[PDB]
């Protein structure tokens, strides 16, 4: 058995919800953690001195645009995207194969691997497991993804796709030759049905990688089918190795997930609100395009810890967004990361001191108020591991 | 409310259902298949267009029991809610493509599942749901979970039988529900005895109909439940199934007394990027397919859907390659003008004595 990245400190008594530490190149990285994107937060006009304040000690990198620039090339010639980008904590890269790719760029998918198109029937570009290996060994991340068969999808093609992703996953492993320096993880398929994604989790935990993602579940599904994959996902994948949950992002899908047992997340949709005004906070967000905070002194939360809320005031960010929105758009962005780390800090910190479904009630209770008020899936999620509002 | 038989031949009953009070319903036939209380992807305008569309149309406990709040605070019922508000509604218990997990069936309560959180419903809660929906027909509920042991069998025709009566009683003193109709649900899993015995008691009671509850596969072992079901039924009543829509199965049925149909297997069809070819006067055909990349014809030749009429296979998988909703619209209607067609095929058959012709003609496909 290869060595573990993950040990556990806590598991919650009551529901299991796991407290935890991955032992990564770049850096120990606690657990549960959700991981931005660096490059969304580049965008946004974040430092690396700004991300490592708030806390981020892994982000993700989209291999997909990284790929297109600057290339894989240019990144070797840096040493690596840690040099390029002056980023010196954890990376985690997926595969490149459907991350941030539009169906517009993509041919059918065959064995051989994922097709990209090019422009006014130009020629198309072939992305193997075996060459998703060789980018992401450029790119030098901590964790690298799978190449997977992913699909929006009834039908044969979810048994076919899944299948497919097992022996991809064969062909990563075999192609990746340094688990040393970079760490792989599986990407759980299957889709919404239990007995295809039962399947996947049965073979591809016969693999001997450091880490499993559960894959094809950020969207489209009802809530019901959701949480009932994820608890599927978590009672079949090791509890020794950490498990990602990919895509999501929202706060109450967070708190619900840590406590049906999954480590990391990933989403760019909460991070991305910012963009049309929206700030995070533990009552829901602010619009802060409305009217109502144009005289509004206070800061978006007086208990934020990010810089935007220890400078400026809500009626400052509402003029701004007004009349130099894109300075307005560094500091929303600035201050939503800082809300996703900080939510999953304070759930970690619940953990350690085994009061964390008192912490699920508070949190709860201040985004919704009562019971009856909360969103009925995760009311019933909660309930299956214990925690009762 | 009455069931007139035009013609009975081999088994097969044709008629029509009249005075629903100026709406009528062919039988044999299908329900419109909707899911929270849309035919899928398709909007009224387009429903409208479409050829031999049912009279009834099936809404699922499921996916509306979680919207009974608004549905009481609206007051006129779900059908003027979503804006249909002179058409028919059945409600069955169960969604049969998505119908959520097992085992949570009690003498006391079931539950349903729509898109959020389990809605655990007694007698009285089902029946202050159905006051909100107020639909012209509603099954009844029922535990059809004795196969999903002649102990579990046993018990969900008693169960049902305690529901029916229940139900039944609370009808009576309600001023909504006194123009809706209770389906009885036979029961009884794959236990003869008890499936005789649910029929029996049943029809004992003032029901407007029966749903033949438990059938899904359909095995021949159950086919023959099924004809051992429906010779204990009385003739002028309908005769429901869940679970069974396609096409085989549904002439097996037809052969053994059963009326009225669900059509969820068009929309399975469409969800898989498939459409409906099968000849009833390949089966289907995968529109993904490379072979349809640069392919003008129609899904069908000769098919007046607003689909084969204006479009071609070429950009229907152009569009499902691209993942827009255009796609689904567009083989939504096909398929249900297909699979309708078939339902009208089936009812010309009877009147002319063909009905066997055309049951080889549909297997041959197969
Ligand atoms: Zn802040
Ligand atoms: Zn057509």
């Amino acid at each position: 058995s290869a060595p573990r990245i993950m040990r556990l400190v806590a598991e919650c008594s009551r529901s299991g919800a796991r407290a935890g530490e991955l032992r990564l190149p770049h850096g120990t990285v606690a657990t549960p953690v959700f991981m931005p994107v660096g490059t969304q937060a580049t965008m946004k006009g974040i430092t690396t001195e700004q991300l490592d304040s708030l806390g981020c000690r892994i982000c993700l990198g989209n291999t997909y645009h990284l790929g297109l620039r600057p290339g894989p090339e240019l990144i070797r010639k840096a040493q690596g995207l840690h040099g390029f980008m002056n980023w010196p904590h954890n990376l985690l890269t997926d595969s490149g194969g459907f991350q941030m790719v539009s169906l517009f760029s993509l041919s059918e998918v065959t064995e051989e691997g994922v097709h990209f198109r090019s422009p006014y029937d130009g020629e198309e570009t072939l992305l193997s497991p075996e060459r998703s290996v060789e980018i992401q060994n450029a790119l030098g991340s901590d964790i690298i993804m799978q190449l997977d068969h992913v699909v929006s999808v009834t039908g044969p093609l979810v048994e076919e796709a899944m299948h497919r992703s097992v022996r991809w996953l064969d062909r990563c492993i075999a192609a990746h030759k340094h688990p040393d320096k970079q760490n792989l993880f599986a990407i759980i398929q299957g889709g919404l049905n239990a007995d295809l994604r039962t399947t996947c989790l049965k073979e591809m935990t016969k693999r001997d990688v450091p880490g499993f993602a559960i894959g094809g579940l950020s969207g489209g599904e009802s809530k019901a089918q959701f949480w009932k994959m994820v608890a599927l996902s978590t009672s079949m994948l090791p509890k020794d190795k950490p498990r990602y949950l990919m895509g999501v992002g929202y706060a109450t899908d967070l708190v619900v997930c840590v406590a049906l047992g999954c480590d990391m997340f990933d989403c760019v949709y909460p991070t991305r609100t910012a963009r049309f005004g929206s700030a995070l906070v533990p009552t829901g967000n602010l619009q802060l395009k409305k009217k109502q905070y144009a005289k509004d002194f206070s800061p978006i939360n007086p208990e934020c810890p990010c810089p935007t809320c220890q400078t400026h005031s809500r009626a400052f960010l509402h003029a701004l967004l007004h009349s130099d929105n894109t300075t307005a758009l560094h500091h929303l962005t600035v201050h939503n990361i800082a809300y996703q780390l900080q939510l999953l800090s304070a759930v970690r910190s619940s953990i350690l001191e085994q009061r964390f479904p008192d912490f699920v009630r508070n949190f709860m209770r201040t985004m919704y108020g009562d019971h009856s008020l909360c969103p009925a899936w995760a009311v019933e999620a909660l309930a299956s591991v214990g925690i009762m509002l | 409310p009455k069931l007139s038989l035009i013609k009975v031949v081999n088994g097969c009953r044709l008629g029509k259902i009249q005075n629903l009070g100026d709406c009528t319903v062919d039988i044999p036939g299908c329900l419109l298949y909707t899911r929270t209380g849309s035919a899928p992807h398709l909007t009224h305008q387009t429903l409208r267009n479409i050829h031999g569309v049912p009279g009834i149309a099936q809404l699922t406990l499921s996916s509306l029991a979680e919207h009974h709040e608004v549905l009481a605070e609206y007051k006129k019922g779900v059908g003027s809610f979503i804006g249909m508000p002179e058409s028919l509604f059945y409600c069955s218990l169960h969604d049969p493509v998505t119908p959520g997990p097992a085992g949570y069936v009690t003498s006391k309560s079931v539950s349903v599942w729509g898109f959020g959180g389990r809605v655990e419903m007694t007698v009285s809660k089902f029946m202050a749901i159905q006051e909100a929906l107020q639909p012209d027909w509603f099954q009844c509920l029922s535990d059809g979970e004795a196969s999903c042991s002649i102990k579990r069998a046993r018990k969900s025709v008693d169960r049902s039988l305690l529901f029916l009566d229940s139900c039944l009683r609370l009808q009576e003193e309600s001023e909504v529900l006194q123009k809706s109709v209770i389906i009885g649900v036979i029961e009884g899993g794959d236990v003869m005895e008890e499936r005789l015995r649910s029929a029996r008691e049943t029809a004992k009671r003032p029901v407007g109909g029966f749903l033949l509850d438990g059938f899904q596969g359909v095995t021949e072992t159950r086919l023959h439940l099924l004809s051992s079901v429906t010779a204990e039924l009385p003739e002028d009543k309908p005769r429901l199934i869940c679970g069974v829509s396609r096409p085989d199965e549904v002439l097996e049925c037809i052969e053994r007394g059963v009326d009225l149909f669900e059509s969820f297997f068009p929309y399975q069809v469409t969800e898989r990027g498939c459409a409906l070819t099968f000849t009833f006067d390949s089966f289907e055909i995968n529109l993904k397919e490379k072979k349809y990349q640069e392919d003008f014809d129609p899904l069908v030749r000769g098919c007046s859907c607003y689909c084969c009429k204006n479009h071609t296979r070429a950009y229907i998988h152009h569009l499902l390659m691209t993942n827009e909703l255009l796609a689904g619209v567009l083989l939504m209607m096909h398929n249900f003008e297909h699979y309708f067609g078939f339902f009208c095929s089936i009812r010309e058959a009877l009147k002319n004595d063909t009905l066997a012709q055309l049951k080889e003609l549909i297997c041959r496909q197969m």
